[PDB]
């Protein structure tokens, strides 16, 4: 059975780079491979149909490439806006198998950056720190290391300890 | 190269079911010479074929609410030869009782023919015949039987599901729906064109001509010839009930025509909307007259 | 052209559910349509496909439990789920055929399969950097806004992290407006200096 292996699963980009992703398959799918873009927090959207053709909605910068065995989704230039998760799909036959979505990022340097409420006095203690990149260890708790924000320039962390 | 519009945005051709046992219907009707049937009037002055071939168009499968997959026959696998030509008979057994092909019976209605004429024929990648190479001349009815388009272009098969260059392909067909494509006043003239573009991509179109036809229920005859000057179309405007062909258009086709193909048709209708349709006949124009003026012919042999 | 979905909520395991997708601007019978789910914190997954012609194909992990169909008169797309388990908790979508399979996409519907009873949140006062902490609510999500939509900049809302009860915070740098639809609760909280 045809398996769709999308690599890399995590993509690190800079201020200057051209996105290049591959999608290995174990059999022949004609050219019925679709590349989707999903901005996190929203429903995905279609980028390229046929692995080389462009959607009228999307611009011409995100230019596809040929498909010998692997399928390359090139992009002319890297911009702060293009941070999403890119997915494969094979609409060639009945099993329309997906894969993994590749998060993009924008380059930036290395930077550094709550008593419990009286009604519950349970007791929860939280700590705050913000505006750092990359994705820092910080005072029984459930640490919530939040994903770097959609800008990828900055984000914040917050974790709670319950007494 | 003319502009014909965009192409289909669908990523998968509609499923088609092919059957022959339910489509092999015996309706024997020979041709009588002394009937003024398929007799081309001489051109430039005022003063010829037999059971023939039969082609049936049937509505697709359906349920109580939503229509199911299409239903065609193997009228595309078989490929015939143009030779001198052929004579076209349409609207034969209308105004009578006929089955819905798919016990149930209804009144028989009229249908119009679509043709694909070319010189080089092979077969698809799967191994099924019916592929035309190089330039091909396509005559397509449009507007629910109130228009005729005729274009000259190359056809590129598509690689989607059920499409000629894809997976699980049975045949390519034309379809239209009566609820949306056909309406009073608001008729759609690009329905069958979109159904054709669903399967094939039209490239390098030299010409595209349109002719307007009035709705009727009249038994009709048609023909097409090729000479040194070009392709002559032999129909309606001059004679309507006598069945005598006359010229109305010359098409710049200079390559030799050697093969022709018929394109099956279907209508997306539910069980309650099933209407029987008329068989469409084509007779070979083997090279082999009483006047009234119009002719009203005896075989020498 | 647009698609709007409905029919999601908390369900005990071993029970059925239905999801409905309504389409505007076209007809369902023209193009094939796809049901695609996405687990919370996991990747996209293809649940089912229905083709023009009533040919339906389902995935191996959902075969024997889910069913896809459509209604012509209402222009609707239906997905029925039976013998549900905790694994089938995700956000589902209906998608329409276009240049590719997923050309049009939808809005999404969250389905939670668990036995825990529904409970509204217990918002807590701010601790001034200031925000309102939400605790012990079931199921997700809670919509959090500040100053009745006036505050949008500086708002960082964190996802809920798990007694199997959700808890989260929303820190800005002032009134916290939190709406929990499953419990039909709306809480407005004020901050102290």
């Amino acid at each position: 059975e045809i398996v769709l292996t999308q690599s890399p699963s995590s993509l690190s980009a800079s201020v200057g780079d051209r996105v290049t992703i591959t999608c290995r398959a174990s059999q022949g799918i004609r050219n019925n491979l679709a590349w989707y873009q999903q901005k996190p927090g929203q429903v995905p959207e279609l980028l390229i149909y046929g692995a080389s053709n462009l959607k009228p909605g999307v611009p011409s910068r995100f230019s596809g490439s040929a498909s010998g065995t692997d399928f390359t989704l090139t992009i002319s230039s890297m911009q702060p806006e293009d941070v999403a998760t890119y997915y494969c799909q094979k609409y060639d036959s009945a099993p329309l198998t997906f894969g993994g979505g590749t998060k993009l990022e924008i380059k930036r340097t290395v930077a550094a950056p709550f008593p419990p409420s009286d009604e519950q006095l349970t007791a929860s203690v939280v700590c705050l720190l913000n505006n750092f990149y990359p994705r820092a260890k910080v005072w029984n708790s459930q640490e919530s290391v939040t994903e770097q924000d959609s800008k990828d320039s900055t984000y914040s962390l917050s974790s709670t300890l319950t007494l | 190269y003319v502009d014909v519009g965009p192409d289909s945005v669908k990523s998968a051709c509609i499923e088609v079911d092919i059957q022959q046992t339910f489509f092999d219907k015996t309706w024997p009707r020979p041709i009588d010479v002394s009937k003024a049937d398929g007799i081309i009037y001489p051109q430039g002055r005022t003063y010829f074929p037999d059971h023939g071939d039969m082609y049936v168009y049937s509505a697709g499968h359906a349920t109580g609410t939503t229509p199911q997959k299409l239903f065609v026959a193997n009228y595309s696998q078989d490929v015939k030869q143009f030779a001198n030509g052929f004579v076209v008979r349409i609207g034969a057994a209308a105004n009578s009782t006929g089955t819905v092909i798919i016990s149930t019976s209804a009144t028989i209605r009229k249908i119009y023919p679509a043709f694909m004429l070319g010189s080089s024929v092979g077969n698809f990648s799967d191994g099924k015949m019916g592929r035309f190479f190089n330039h091909t001349l396509v005559l397509l009815p449009d507007g629910c039987g109130t228009l005729l388009r005729a274009f000259y272009c190359i056809l590129e098969p598509r690689s989607g599901n059920h499409c000629p260059a894809g997976n699980s392909y049975t045949s390519f067909a034309t379809y239209h729906t009566p609820a949306t494509d056909c309406s009073d006043g608001n008729y759609n003239r690009n329905a069958s064109l979109n159904s054709f573009k669903e399967y094939f991509n039209l490239r390098n179109c030299t010409f595209m001509y349109t002719y307007n036809i009035t709705e009727d229920e009249i038994l009709e005859w048609f023909g097409i010839t090729q000479t040194a000057q070009g392709v002559h179309l032999f129909s309606r405007y001059v004679d309507l009930y006598g069945g005598n062909m006359f010229q109305f258009a010359t098409l710049p086709v200079y390559d030799t025509i050697k093969y022709y193909s018929i394109i099956p048709h279907s209508i997306r209708s539910i069980q309650s909307d099933r209407k029987a349709w008329a068989a469409f006949y084509v007779y070979k124009l083997q090279p082999l007259l009483d006047f009234s003026g119009y002719i009203r012919a005896i075989d020498c042999g | 052209v647009q698609l709007v979905e409905s029919g999601g909520g908390l369900i005990q395991p071993g029970g059925s559910l239905r999801l409905s997708c309504a389409a505007s601007g076209f007809t369902v019978i023209d193009y094939y349509m796809t049901w695609v789910r996405q687990a919370p914190g996991k990747g996209l997954e293809w649940v089912s496909v229905i083709y023009a012609g009533g040919s339906t194909y389902y995935a191996d992990s959902v075969k024997g439990r889910f069913t896809v169909s459509r209604d012509y008169s209402r222009n609707t797309l239906y997905l029925q789920m039976n013998s549900l388990k905790a694994e089938d908790t995700a956000v589902y979508y209906c998608t329409r055929d276009y240049l590719a399979a997923g050309g049009l996409w939808g809005q999404g519907a969250l389905v939670t399969v668990s036995s825990a009873s529904t409970k509204g949140p217990s918002v807590f006062p701010l601790a001034p950097a200031l925000g309102c902490l939400v605790k012990d609510y079931f199921p997700e999500p809670v919509t959090v806004s500040w100053n009745s939509g006036a505050l949008t900049s500086g708002v960082h809302t964190f996802p809920a992290v798990l007694s199997g009860l959700y808890s989260l915070s929303s820190v800005v740098t002032y009134i916290c407006n939190v709406n929990h639809k499953p419990s039909n609760t709306k809480v407005d909280k004020k901050v102290e200096p």
